[PDB]
């Protein structure tokens, strides 16, 4: 199976910069079977280029797709911000066609450590047999952030689930929210809560906590 | 001139199947692949198998090798997607692809004509107003003159849910943030807003609720907390 990876995760640029994204292909692969799509905010999947270089029509110049073997590049010279979005290779060779994991490009900005905040289940919702923990992390940038919850120093995987907004068109930060489900009885057994986040902001990750029954 | 349109969204049981149709307007049906291509929430887009109509040329997603089934009604000129033994992971937005440029077959393309999507919604709910609980202010949600709070709107189907607050007075450093379909098939968000923390014992801060779907609506007052 041929796999496709790409980097970075997040790209940032500003108006009128330049930056080029990667497509990594796991095997030796003809450069005629490699695509760029786009995705904008909320519409359809776009073709900008196909044949790793062969650009589509109607697309602008400012996209150019170069490439051979297993490294294939997307650059971007004079970006226009009709231009950030999500950015996926493709190989369409063979008989199994793969994408990648995608690439976004945001609006690039100096850094800005999040402001976290946890907030515990309220009663009302603890009558109904349910405990939601919320951590808030507002107004930070670049995108990556890591969130992690500990009851009783006890680490979570898999009972957490996060959002995030799409980066503001005022400051271009980003607000993340991490939601920790816990049964009623689950809950009341510990009492420790803390979410740690760790972003580059932060000199050091930072933990917000609180004792449940005093809270 | 090709154009692709393809039948509206569903929401199917964990366990079932759903068909799609895709229909090519204004062109052939039996010279180009049809490639469906989805992508589940938040993730990245995922090549689920191409077909040529008609003559026959297939091929599956490896891991919708037996749950997949690709065909067509010739007389209709519609190209069909069935999967079986639909789970969480088969939400999605599925699109119909195809490339447009005697008679032959291609089956290797780039995909420039795309579908608008069919939204497809794996659960086994019903339509349910949501619940509405306070993200309370405390000591562990201030910092520095400001506290943040907000409402937690959950469980609730299908979407969406409207969220204001203060009947829309309050704007500023509003975040409501998108919903997430958690493991119950029931959705959940939360929004969330930053005031002044000396206007805690002065000013209302109530979240205005509205689930259309359902006819709900809940003006929820968020009161501090002692945490
Ligand atoms: C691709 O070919 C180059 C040149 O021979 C070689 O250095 C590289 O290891 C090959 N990689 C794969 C994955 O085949």
């Amino acid at each position: 199976e041929i796999v496709l990876t790409q980097s970075p995760v997040t790209l940032s640029l500003s108006s009128g910069e330049t930056g080029t994204l990667s497509c990594r292909a796991s095997q030796n692969i003809s450069s005629s079977w490699i695509a760029w799509y786009q995705q904008r905010r909320g519409q359809v999947p776009r073709l900008l280029i196909s044949a790793a270089s062969a650009r589509a029509a109607g697309i602008p110049d400012r996209f150019t797709g170069r490439g051979s073997g297993t490294d294939f590049t997307l650059t971007i010279t004079r970006l226009e911000p009709e231009d950030f979005g999500v950015y996926s290779c493709q190989y369409y060779g063979g008989s199994f066609f793969t994408f990648g994991p995608g690439t976004q490009v945001d609006v690039k900005r100096t850094v800005a450590a999040p402001s976290v905040f946890i907030f515990p289940p309220s009663d009302e919702q603890l009558k109904s047999g349910t405990a939601s923990v919320v951590c808030l992390l507002n107004n930070f940038y670049p995108r990556e952030a890591k969130v992690q919850w500990k009851v009783d120093n006890a680490l979570q995987s898999g009972n957490s689930q996060e959002s995030v907004t799409e980066q503001d068109s005022k400051d271009s930060t980003y607000s993340l929210s991490s939601t920790l489900t816990l049964s009623k009885a689950d809950y009341e057994k510990h009492k420790v809560y803390a979410c740690e986040v760790t972003h580059q902001g932060l000199s050091s990750p930072v933990t917000k906590s609180f004792n449940r029954g005093e809270c | 001139q090709v154009q692709l349109v393809q039948s509206g969204a569903e929401v199917r049981k964990p366990g079932s199947s759903v068909t799609i149709s895709c229909k090519p307007v204004g062109g052939t049906f039996t010279n180009f692949a049809i490639h469906w291509v989805r992508q589940a929430p938040g993730q990245g887009l995922e090549w689920v198998g191409g077909r040529v109509p008609v003559v026959g040329i297939y091929k599956y997603g490896k891991k919708f090798h037996d749950r997949l089934r690709l065909y067509e009604d010739d007389p209709m000129k519609t190209v069909f997607l069935e999967l079986r033994s639909l789970t969480s992971d088969d939400t999605g937005v599925y699109y119909c692809t195809r490339w447009r440029g005697d008679t032959s077959s291609y089956y290797n393309d780039a995909s420039d004509v795309w579908g608008p999507g069919t939204k497809v919604i794996v659960s086994a709910a019903s339509t349910k107003g949501p619940s509405v609980f306070p993200l309370a202010p405390s000591s562990k949600s201030t910092s520095g003159g400001t506290a943040a709070l907000g409402c937690l709107v959950k469980d609730y189907f299908p979407e969406p849910v409207t969220v204001s607050w203060n009947s829309g007075a309050l704007t500023s450093g509003v975040h409501t943030f998108p919903a997430v379909l958690q493991s119950s098939g029931l959705y959940s968000l939360s929004s969330v807003v930053t005031v002044p923390s000396s206007s805690l014992g002065t000013q209302t801060y109530i979240c205005n609720v509205n689930h259309k779907p359902s006819n709900t609506k809940v003006d929820k007052k968020v009161e501090p907390k002692s945490c």
